[PDB]
């Protein structure tokens, strides 16, 4: 996988020590991730010899985070904050939505391939709460039950997510409610 | 109430599933711990329908891509679980009247139940 | 030397010295899980704790013995209804999501969780005891596998010391076992299927449970029924 | 006016804030128009590195990463002059429920972060820095590469500063989802590619960090505050906030509040002033306010409460204490069992595994009570346990995160222990009101 891309490589070794060479095994296991979707445990065998560990250190290191995934997952992997502060907001009630309307639960894929969910923890946006992060790319905060539809009649039409239109309005680091 | 033993015949009914898939796609089942309420019950009376609590689906390595469980009879809050080791990923299947297993609002059928088999055994099985 | 005193007991003991071993050096003692003999100590299953008074200026709160060095004049209650209170409290957070194997597993009277759990739990509170809190559904997961013809792997039983992966890394120097998922749901497991080094069966020797067992001598006998002979291995020159 | 700053005060200047959101805020055109490194290039040919360190001990910066500790003497415990490397880690793995300040700095004053941080690694003699960011923060992520890219260009970045014999450069690190990695020292791990646990921290972070070396971490808000106070003096910062709090706060509030949010407002202003001042105002009735972070113990929605100036002392000797000042506010149509019901499934959900206590104390037992009772399967023995519970993970884990978790619920049986045996007694489920529009 990596031999293709040894540009990535040089660069991002780069970052650490001669003999802080392990601190490569995040920023490569994230590649693989925003490339394939997911992480099959033969890039677990590759990210150890390059990083020149053994397989079963890196196995536990990327078992450890909440965002690699290990099976696969659909185009737009929906990761709903479930935390209080969007609880309060209606979190429980929009997961409850959503998966019941795309019949999914957090291991399996929408038949069509392009819907996966996820709860996850506080996403840092409370003020907009509740809170949604698609894939790797910037959360679409304030998901009213309108607000979500519209999001998933998007991205399910192929609307590259940036620039979807979102009914209402979201501020940026103060937002007022009505 | 007697969900408990609607549940219990659920429980028995996920193995089934189980031991099927097995067999047909040739994948290891393994029974992996009985009831220490069957084991240990002595002279005392027990209804269960089996006297497997820990059941899986492992691969040629045997370690397992799919791993399933309920609770015994004397635990709180029953439920029936699913776990995909090593991708963190967990399942809670309850029992609701008339409606049946659902894990939550989603019921859980042989389908689904085959679904998640399959996309975590082409993903996980590491032979 | 350094002067301690553990609890009604002097002692003399060299600058370095963990608490734990001062401990035990005026022949007291204390629950131990996760240090070993030889291994880096860290306090991982906190057990060891203890209360420590350093001027008698009682601490706020309870030392790892095992991580905690030794200072001059130093005062070690290991008795106190704070720390027995604290013990058996700890004892049934280890056994908490434990199996219930006992009789069935081979880990037997040999197994330091067995022991310790008799020696310092079920706690006298001052009729009918109450033997177990915890009445959810336990841990389950992956049971009776072999990691190589020699090693066999309960998952279940293991009570996340770090005994194993912490030797593998430190002594024969060969990362071929750690930790995997997080929270209750962390495990023992491998990569190199095999177990590739050659000093794979001294994890079988510590391992304070029956996690890692002894594959060669599955179900052969109770550890008490086997007689002992001590001798030298004679195999090569050491 | 005539003494000492704590509001609406018209003596008050924003500083960190004061160009977030307005319009191109982060290129390094607009931070240079507005002064850029001008600070920056000062300190480094003028006060030597024990200047600037004196000048940060006599601000009074506290530690804004919830921490507390005096930031001065913080960089007093590294090294003198050894000759090893040293480590400046900005600490931008902002993941504690209801806090958000970190955020909006990374991603339109980044430039601020990184004079901050020069600063920063000055005074300790650290050469190299490295930013270790939440994996979800995506814009924040690629607003600091930018930046970093930007400052490398014009030379306020790497080879020789302004011409004096001093070199410093960025390097970032993005996570992957786990709020134990905020912890320094298991940040650390988690960094130098290890799974992040934390440390033992006998051996302190000064004298072995980052590869063995002496390392120094710090939150994002603590760096950017280094700015404001080495450009117009300690004795401007100290002259805002309370006698042990000193400076200005990234306060947000988040809950059903009238417009939730970042607001800056000096050390000391009172949360009647942030809650209804700022933020106009609550939409429901309230029950209660959690202070600092998510790991603050809540107090009760009391006049009293609502006078408090929010700071390091008066919040301390109130039952809790001041975390992030990331307030959130809790509507009585909703129960305060559920409220930790979730905050520690939450803390359930991110201990590291490390200890039995934590492991298997609150992600075990504990998570496990809440379900039962709150769900209307609960007895009266059930509260008791969860209560005798606490005392014996808070008192021992290997860190704090175990407390963490047990405070909350400490402080919440401790205003509405009779909300929990309500449900118990009456084999009542958690009121589910419609919380979403
Ligand atoms: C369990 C735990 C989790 C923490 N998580 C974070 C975090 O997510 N972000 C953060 O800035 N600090 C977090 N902290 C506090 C860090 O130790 C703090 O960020 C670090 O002290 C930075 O130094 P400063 O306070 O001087 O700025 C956490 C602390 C603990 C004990
Ligand atoms: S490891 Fe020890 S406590 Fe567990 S089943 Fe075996 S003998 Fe019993
Ligand atoms: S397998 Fe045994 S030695 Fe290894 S961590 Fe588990 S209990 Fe400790
Ligand atoms: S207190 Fe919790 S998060 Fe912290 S070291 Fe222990 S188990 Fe890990
Ligand atoms: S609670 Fe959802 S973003 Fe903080
Ligand atoms: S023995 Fe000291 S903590 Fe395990
Ligand atoms: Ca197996
Ligand atoms: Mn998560
Ligand atoms: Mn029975
Ligand atoms: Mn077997």
């Amino acid at each position: 996988f990596f031999d293709d891309k040894q540009d990535f490589l040089e660069e991002t070794f780069a970052k650490y020590p001669p003999e802080g060479r392990r601190a490569a095994i995040m920023p490569l296991l994230r590649r693989v991730q925003q490339e394939e979707g997911w992480i099959r445990p033969e890039r677990i065998e590759e990210i150890a010899r390059l990083v020149g560990t053994t397989p079963t250190e890196v196995m536990g290191v990327a078992s450890f985070y909440s965002y690699y995934q290990f099976v696969p997952t659909g185009k737009y992997h929906l990761q709903v904050c479930a935390t209080l502060s969007c609880k309060l907001a209606g979190a429980e009630e929009l997961w409850d939505y959503l998966t019941e309307t795309l019949g999914i639960g957090p291991g399996e894929v929408t038949p069509d391939g392009l819907f996966s969910v996820q709860k996850v923890e506080c996403l840092g946006s409370c003020h907009t709460a509740p809170v949604i992060q698609v894939n790797d790319e910037p959360y679409v905060e304030c998901v009213t039950r309108a607000r979500l539809e519209a999001l998933l009649a998007g991205l399910r039409a192929g609307k590259r997510l940036e620039e979807i239109e979102l009914p209402g309005k979201c501020g940026h680091h103060v937002h007022e409610v009505e | 109430a007697s969900s408990e033993r609607e549940l219990y015949e659920a429980w028995v009914e996920l193995l089934s599933w189980m031991r099927e898939y097995a067999q047909a796609k040739g994948v290891r089942f393994e029974k992996e711990a009985d009831f220490p309420d069957f084991i240990y019950r002595m002279e005392r009376p027990y209804d269960l329908p089996t006297t497997i609590m820990t059941a899986s689906l492992s691969d040629g390595l045997g370690e397992p891509f799919l791993l399933a469980d309920v609770s015994p009879r004397h635990a709180k809050l029953k439920r029936i679980g699913l776990r995909l080791p090593r991708a963190h990923i967990h399942l809670h299947a309850h029992y609701e009247p008339g409606k049946g297993l659902v894990t939550g609002k989603i019921p859980l059928t042989k389908e689904r139940f085959f679904a998640l088999a399959d996309r975590a055994r082409e993903a996980l099985a590491f032979a | 030397m350094v002067r301690v005193k553990v609890n009604d007991r002097i002692v003399e003991v060299p600058p370095g010295t963990s608490v734990m071993d001062a401990v035990f050096h005026a022949g007291y003692d204390v629950p131990l899980f996760c240090s070993e003999k030889h291994l880096s100590p860290i306090g991982a299953c906190r057990m060891c704790l203890v209360r420590i008074g350093l001027p008698i200026q009682w601490q706020p709160k309870l030392a790892a013995s095992c991580v905690t060095a030794v200072a001059d004049g130093m005062v070690v209650d290991t008795l106190s209804d704070v720390v027995r209170e604290a013990q058996a409290g700890m004892v049934e957070f280890t056994l908490l999501n434990h199996p219930l194997d006992c009789p069935t597993c081979d880990k037997g009277g040999a197994c330091e969780l067995q022991d310790r759990t008799v020696e310092y739990g079920l706690y006298e509170k001052y009729e009918l005891p109450v033997y177990t809190r915890f009445e959810f559904t336990r841990r389950h997961v992956d049971k009776h596998h072999p990691l190589s013809p020699f090693v066999i792997l309960d998952r279940e039983r293991c009570i996340h010391c770090k005994r194993c992966v912490r030797y593998f890394e430190e002594v024969p120097g060969d990362e071929v076992l750690d930790f995997i998922e997080r929270g209750v749901h962390t495990f023992i497991g491998t990569m190199d299927f095999g177990l590739p080094s050659g000093f794979s069966g001294n994890i079988t020797d510590i391992c304070p449970v029956g996690a890692l067992l002894d594959l060669t001598a599955r179900f052969r006998a109770r550890n008490w029924e086997m007689e002992e002979t001590p001798t030298t291995c004679a195999l090569c020159p050491v | 006016t005539g003494p000492i700053l704590s509001g609406l005060d018209p003596r008050f200047e924003r500083t960190l804030y004061a160009h977030v959101g307005k319009e191109g805020s982060w290129t390094l055109d607009y931070y240079l128009r507005h002064g850029g490194y001008e600070t920056a290039k000062r300190v480094l040919k003028e006060k030597t590195p024990d200047e600037v360190i004196e000048e940060v001990k006599r601000s009074g910066l506290r530690g804004r990463g919830g921490a507390g500790f005096p930031t001065g003497l913080k960089w007093s415990f590294m090294p003198k002059d050894d000759g090893k490397q040293h480590y400046l880690i900005c600490n931008a793995d902002e993941s504690e429920p209801g806090s958000f300040k970190d955020r909006y700095i990374l991603e339109d004053v980044p430039h601020l972060l990184i004079e901050g941080m020069i600063l920063a690694g000055y005074a300790i003699r650290a050469t190299v820095g490295y930013i270790y960011v939440r994996g979800e923060y995506r814009r924040a992520a690629d607003r600091l590469e930018q930046a970093i890219k930007e400052a490398r260009a014009r030379g306020y970045l790497g080879k020789n500063l302004f011409g004096t014999d001093f070199s410093f450069d960025l390097h970032v690190h993005r996570g992957a989802g786990a709020y134990i990695c905020g912890e320094e020292t298991a940040l650390m791990n988690s960094l130098e590619g290890l799974r992040a646990n934390p440390r033992l921290k006998p051996p302190f972070p000064a004298q072995s960090g980052l590869w063995g070396k002496p390392t120094t971490i710090n939150n994002v808000e603590t760096l950017a505050s280094v700015v404001p106070i080495m450009e117009r003096g300690a004795d401007w910062f100290a002259q805002m906030g309370t006698e042990q709090s000193k400076g200005m706060k990234l306060y947000q509030i988040s809950g059903p509040v009238k417009r939730p949010g970042v607001y800056e407002l000096p050390m000391g202003t009172t949360f009647r002033e942030l809650i209804y001042e700022w933020a106009g105002g609550p939409l429901e009735p309230i029950q209660a306010i959690i202070p600092g972070g998510s790991s603050t113990p809540p107090l009760p929605f009391t006049e009293e409460v609502l006078d408090t100036p929010m700071s390091y002392e008066h919040l301390q000797a109130k039952g809790s204490m001041l975390g992030t000042g990331g307030v959130i506010l809790i509507p009585e149509r909703v129960s305060m069992v559920d409220a930790m019901w979730n905050l520690t499934r939450f803390y359930a959900h991110e201990s590291c595994g490390k200890c039995t206590p934590c492991r298997e104390g609150v992600a075990g037992f504990m998570v496990n009570l809440f379900a039962k009772i709150g769900t209307g399967q609960g007895e009266e023995k059930d509260v008791e346990n969860l209560e005798a519970l606490l005392p014996l993970i808070e008192g021992r884990s290997f860190c704090p995160l175990a407390d963490a978790a047990v405070w909350p619920v400490k402080g919440s049986l401790r205003h509405f222990k009779d909300q929990y045996l309500a449900l118990a007694r009456e084999k009542r489920p958690v009121p589910r009101p419609s919380l979403w529009r």
